[PDB]
């Protein structure tokens, strides 16, 4: 759960957009949760 | 587990 948040979602687009969901808040975070 | 749409599409 450290290398990838567990209450967390991955939406990786081959177009070059790594945007992630927070399944807890229903919020979309572009920011790496491990950086802060 | 779920696919939304890019917030900056």
């Amino acid at each position: 759960d450290v290398p990838l948040p567990a209450g967390w979602e991955m939406a990786k687009t081959s177009s070059g957009q790594r945007y992630f969901l927070n399944h807890i808040d229903q919020t979309t975070t572009w920011q790496d949760p491990r950086k802060a | 587990s779920t696919y939304p749409h890019s917030p900056t599409s």
